[PDB]
C-alpha cells in the first residue's frame, strides 16, 4: 500500500529536508502506489538506550531499511553499532553513512551493512599510485597495533608484492603510546626516508614531537600521511612538508542523505515481481521467525547502478563500499593546505602552484642513502675460515 | 549475588526448583549464592534488556548464567554488547549462546563453553588415521570463516611420516540446481568428504546429495559446524552433562573467578549494579585478566584472552540405523581413546563400494621377500612405504 | 676472509665481521604456534637485518 523506510539522523533539523527528499516519490520509478515516508527520529544521546529506541520506534513502523548517521559529538562508532545488531537480529538489510571504520567490513560480526563511504583502509590504494609516479621504491611505515592499523598494513603489503616485493621495515606500537622514541631510533638506520604514518588523530602528535628532536623534519625526508593525522591537534606540531590526503565529498551530510534515498527508492521498484514479497515483521511484541526474502533484498542493493549524485559512480563491491571516491591530494605550504592533485581511481595531477618539501627544498628528494658500512656473518670451516 | 537467567518456556518449569538445589551443592568461603528463577519468553530483545537492567538495579547481581532451548545463535551478540557495556561477566553454558564468536568487542567479559573450528578440525584427523582413512576430500561453500578453514588443513598433513593427499571443490550454491550441483560433485578423487557449511544450507545440499547418488553405505561424511548414512560430528559434550551439572558448572567459574580478586583484597565491584543511572562508564580494568587458571571436577577450564574455552572435552558422535546421535568414542585431554575395537578395515563404520572387488589375501614372513616390523608408536599408524598386516590381533607394517 | 678483502678494496666499502649465534647453516622449520615457518642460522640473520 505504502512504502516506508526508516532512518535515524543527527538532529531533527536534519529531518526537515529528509521528508522533502522522500515526498518526491510520486515523480520516481513506478509511481503506482509508493508513498515514501521519512519515519525518522533523532538518535538518543546515549547509544545504550538506542536498543530501547528501535524495537518500539523502527520495527513498529514497518521499516525495510535503516539509515544511521554520525552524531555531532566526536564519538567512536557509537551510533552504527546498536542499529547493526538490532537490524542483523531480524536479517533486515541496513545501510549507514559517514561510518569510516574497518570493523564493519567483516560479516562475522556485522552480517548486513552497506556503507556508501569507504573506510580509512582504502587510503593505502592512493599511497601505492601516489608514490609510483614519484619514483619511490621501498618504504618504512609506522602502524598502530589495533584492528584499524593492521587493516591498512595488510592491504599495502598485498598490493606492493606485484611491484617491489615487500617494504623495508614495518614498525608497530601500542595505541596508548606516550614518549616512545625507541622505535624511531632504528628508523634512521635503514636509508628509506619515505616514512608513512598510520597512527590515530592524537597518537600522531607524539610521533611528530618525538621525531622533531631527532632532526627528522629536515631535507631529504618525505611524509605520506592519512587523513586522520591532519585535522585537530595533528595540524599543530607538524612537519612543514606533510603530503596528507583528504576526501572531496566527505563530511557532506546533505548530499549523502539525498543520494542514499535514491538507490533505496530505485531498489524497491526492481523488487516488485511475482516472487515472494512478504513484508518485514511488524512490531516487537512477538517476532521470532525471519522473513525469507530479506537476504534477497540485500543482494539487490549491492548490484544497483545509480548513475547520478556523486558524478554517477554509485557502485558496490561484495561489501558496502564506494568506488572511485575523489580524494584531492593535499599539500601543506606554510599553514595553507593547497591541493596538488586529484584522485579518481587513476592518479591525475592538476598541479596547482608548486610543491614544497620538508626543509624548504623545492626539487623532490630521493628516498635512498648508500651505506659503505656492512656487517658480515661467517662460520667455522677449517680450510675456509679458521677461528 | 549471581543472576540465573533462563530463556524459553521449556526451562520455565525447572527454573523454580533449580534455585535451592545449587545453593548447597557448591560453597565458597566468604560468599553467598541466591539463585533466582526467570520466566521470560520470546525471541524479541525487550525483556532481555528491560528486566535484566532492572535486575541489576533490583537485586544487585554480578555474574550471569545463560541457557537456551532452541538452536538460534542470534541472541549471543545481544549480551556480548551488554557484557562490554556494564562490565558484567556473562557466561553461557549451553544452547544458542555457545557457538564461538570472533572477533569480540574490546573490554568485554563474555565467555563461552564451546570449541572453535580450529580445535574441532584437529580431532577429526586422528579419527581418520585411527582407521587408516588417508583418502579424504575437503568441500565447503560460502561461509563466514572459510578463510581459516582451508588455512589449517594443509598444515596438519605437512609433517608426519604418514603420507596424505588433498582434494576438494570450491563452493556449492543451493539455488544453482540439483543438476548443476550433481555435475560439480563428479570431480572427486577420494571416498571421504569433510563438510563445513551453514545449517540452513546444509539440508538442501544433503537433499541434492541423493540426487547424485553420493549417499550410499560406501561413503562417510564429517560435519564441522535426508541425512546420509554414517554421519559424524563433534559437539563438545553438547548432549552430555544433562542440566544439573551445567548450571553447577556455570556458577563454579563465577564463584571461583570472583574470589581471584577477593583473596588479594576485600573489594566488591558494583559497576554492573546500574545501567542508565550513571552517565559515565570509563571505570574499567582487569576485565579479562582473570579466568585463566580454572580447575573444577578434575578438569581444566582455562580461557583465552579472546574469551572462549581452550581446554575442552571433545566427544565424537556417530549415526545409527535408527536415526539417532550416539557417542561411539571418547577424548580425555588429548588421549584419543576410541571404543568399539578397530579391527580390520571396510567392515566397521564403512563398507566397500563393491563387495565382489574386496578380497582377502594371506602372507608369511620371509626376510628378503616379506618383512614385518611393528607399527610406529609415536603416531600409532604404520609408516610410509608400507601397508598394514593384522596378525591373526595387532597391527604391523 | 682473503677473498673478502679483495672485494672491499675493489668496490670501496668497509666491513665488520661477526660469527653466527646459533652455529648452523640454515633450514626452514615450523614454530610451535600454527605453521608460520621461519629460517635459522646464517639464512635467518640476513633476512632479519
Amino acid at each position: 500500500k505504502i512504502v516506508n523506510i526508516g532512518a535515524v539522523l543527527s538532529t531533527r533539523k536534519h529531518e526537515q529536508m529528509f521528508r522533502e527528499a522522500v515526498n518526491q516519490a510520486n515523480k520516481r520509478h513506478g509511481s503506482w502506489k509508493i508513498q515514501l515516508n521519512a519515519t525518522s527520529v533523532t538518535h538518543k544521546p546515549n547509544a545504550i538506550q538506542m536498543a530501547l529506541s528501535v524495537c518500539e520506534d523502527l520495527i513498529s513502523s514497518q521499516v525495510y531499511a535503516i539509515l544511521v548517521s554520525h552524531p555531532p559529538t566526536p564519538n567512536d562508532h557509537f551510533t552504527p553499532t546498536p542499529v547493526s545488531y538490532t537490524a542483523g537480529f531480524y536479517r533486515i538489510p541496513v545501510l549507514g553513512l559517514t561510518t569510516r571504520m574497518s570493523i564493519y567490513s567483516d560479516k562475522s560480526i556485522h552480517l548486513s551493512f552497506l556503507r556508501t563511504v569507504p573506510p580509512y583502509s582504502h587510503q593505502s590504494s592512493v599511497w601505492f599510485e601516489m608514490m609510483r609516479v614519484y619514483s619511490w621504491n621501498h618504504i618504512i611505515l609506522l602502524v598502530s597495533d589495533d584492528h584499524e592499523g593492521r587493516a591498512a598494513q595488510k592491504r599495502l603489503e598485498t598490493l606492493l608484492e606485484e611491484r617491489e616485493s615487500k617494504a623495508e621495515k614495518v614498525l608497530q606500537f601500542d595505541p596508548g603510546t606516550k614518549n616512545v622514541t625507541a622505535l624511531l631510533m632504528e628508523a634512521k638506520e635503514l636509508e628509506a626516508r619515505v616514512i608513512i604514518l598510520s597512527a590515530s588523530e592524537d597518537d600522531a602528535a607524539t610521533v611528530y614531537r618525538a621525531a622533531a628532536m631527532l632532526n627528522m623534519t629536515g631535507s631529504g625526508y618525505v611524509w605520506l600521511v592519512g587523513e586522520r593525522e591532519i585535522s585537530g591537534n595533528a595540524l599543530r606540531y607538524a612537519p612543514d612538508g606533510i603530503l596528507g590526503l583528504q576526501l572531496i565529498n566527505g563530511k557532506n551530510e546533505s548530499a549523502h542523505i539525498s543520494d542514499a534515498v535514491g538507490v533505496v527508492a530505485q531498489a524497491v521498484h526492481e523488487l516488485l515481481e511475482k516472487e515472494n514479497i512478504t513484508d518485514p515483521p511488524r512490531g516487537c511484541v512477538g517476532n521470532t521467525n525471519i522473513w525469507k526474502t530479506g537476504p534477497l533484498f540485500k543482494r539487490v542493493l549491492m548490484s544497483s547502478k545509480y548513475a547520478d549524485g556523486v558524478t554517477g559512480r554509485v557502485e558496490f563491491n561484495e561489501d558496502g563500499d564506494r568506488k572511485f571516491a575523489n580524494y584531492s591530494i593535499m599539500n601543506l605550504q606554510n599553514r595553507k593546505l593547497v591541493q596538488v592533485g586529484i584522485y579518481n581511481g587513476t592518479h591525475v595531477i592538476p598541479n596547482d602552484r608548486k610543491i614544497i618539501w620538508p626543509g624548504g627544498e623545492t626539487e623532490k628528494p630521493r628516498g635512498y642513502q648508500m651505506s659503505t658500512r656492512l656487517k658480515i656473518v661467517t662460520i667455522h670451516q677449517e680450510p675456509f675460515v679458521y677461528v | 549475588n549471581v543472576a540465573l537467567v533462563f530463556s524459553g518456556p521449556a526451562y520455565a518449569a525447572e527454573a523454580a526448583r533449580l534455585g535451592p538445589a545449587v545453593a548447597a551443592a557448591v560453597r565458597s568461603p566468604g560468599l553467598d549464592v541466591r539463585p533466582v528463577a526467570l520466566v521470560l519468553n520470546g525471541s524479541d530483545p525487550r525483556s532481555l534488556v528491560l528486566q535484566l537492567c532492572d535486575l541489576l538495579s533490583g537485586l544487585r547481581v554480578h555474574g550471569v548464567v545463560f541457557e537456551d532451548d532452541s538452536r538460534a545463535p542470534a541472541v549471543a551478540p545481544i549480551l556480548d554488547f551488554l557484557s562490554a557495556q556494564t562490565s558484567l561477566p556473562i557466561v553461557a553454558v549451553h544452547g544458542g549462546a555457545a557457538l564461538v564468536l570472533t572477533p569480540k568487542e574490546k573490554g568485554s567479559t563474555f565467555l563461552q563453553l564451546g570449541s572453535s573450528t580450529e580445535q574441532q578440525l584437529q580431532v577429526i584427523f586422528e579419527v581418520l588415521e585411527e582407521y587408516d582413512w588417508t583418502s579424504f576430500v575437503a568441500v565447503t561453500t560460502r561461509a563466514p570463516g572459510h578463510r581459516a578453514f582451508l588455512s589449517y588443513i594443509e598444515v596438519l598433513t605437512d609433517g608426519s611420516l604418514v603420507g596424505w593427499e588433498h582434494r576438494g571443490a570450491l563452493t556449492l550454491d543451493p539455488g544453482a540446481g540439483e543438476a548443476v550441483l550433481s555435475a560439480q560433485l563428479r570431480s572427486v578423487s577420494a571416498q571421504i568428504r569433510l563438510l563445513f557449511c551453514a545449517r540452513e544450507e546444509a539440508e538442501p545440499v544433503f537433499r541434492a546429495a541423493e540426487e547424485a547418488g553420493l549417499t550410499g553405505s560406501g561413503y562417510v561424511w564429517f560435519m564441522v559446524g535426508p541425512l546420509p548414512a554414517g554421519l559424524f560430528a563433534v559437539r563438545s559434550a553438547g548432549w552430555r552433562d544433562d542440566l544439573a551439572r551445567r548450571v553447577a558448572a556455570g556458577v563454579a567459574v563465577v564463584a571461583r573467578g570472583a574470589q581471584a580478586l577477593l583473596r588479594d583484597y576485600g573489594f566488591l565491584p558494583e559497576l554492573g549494579h546500574d545501567c542508565r543511572a550513571q552517565n559515565r562508564t570509563h571505570r574499567g580494568e582487569s576485565l579479562h585478566r582473570y579466568f585463566m587458571n580454572i580447575t573444577w571436577d578434575n578438569r581444566d577450564y582455562s580461557f583465552n584472552e579472546d574469551g572462549f574455552l581452550v581446554n575442552p572435552s571433545l566427544v565424537v558422535i556417530s549415526l545409527t540405523r535408527d536415526r539417532t546421535w550416539e557417542v561411539v568414542g571418547s577424548w580425555e585431554q588429548q588421549t584419543l581413546r576410541l571404543k568399539y575395537p578397530l579391527w580390520s578395515r571396510y567392515g566397521r563404520f564403512l563398507q566397500p563400494v563393491d563387495d565382489t572387488q574386496h578380497l582377502t589375501v594371506a602372507t608369511l614372513e620371509e626376510r628378503p621377500f616379506v618383512i614385518v616390523e611393528p607399527a610406529d608408536p609415536i603416531s600409532g599408524t604404520c609408516i610410509r612405504d608400507s601397508v598394514p598386516c593384522r596378525s591373526q590381533p595387532e597391527k604391523r607394517c | 676472509i682473503d677473498l673478502l678483502i679483495k672485494l672491499a678494496r675493489t668496490m670501496n666499502f668497509t666491513y665488520e665481521v661477526h660469527l653466527v649465534a646459533d652455529g648452523k647453516f640454515g633450514t626452514q622449520e615450523r614454530v610451535n604456534n600454527s605453521n608460520k615457518k621461519e629460517w635459522n642460522g646464517m639464512m635467518g640473520e640476513l633476512l632479519s637485518g
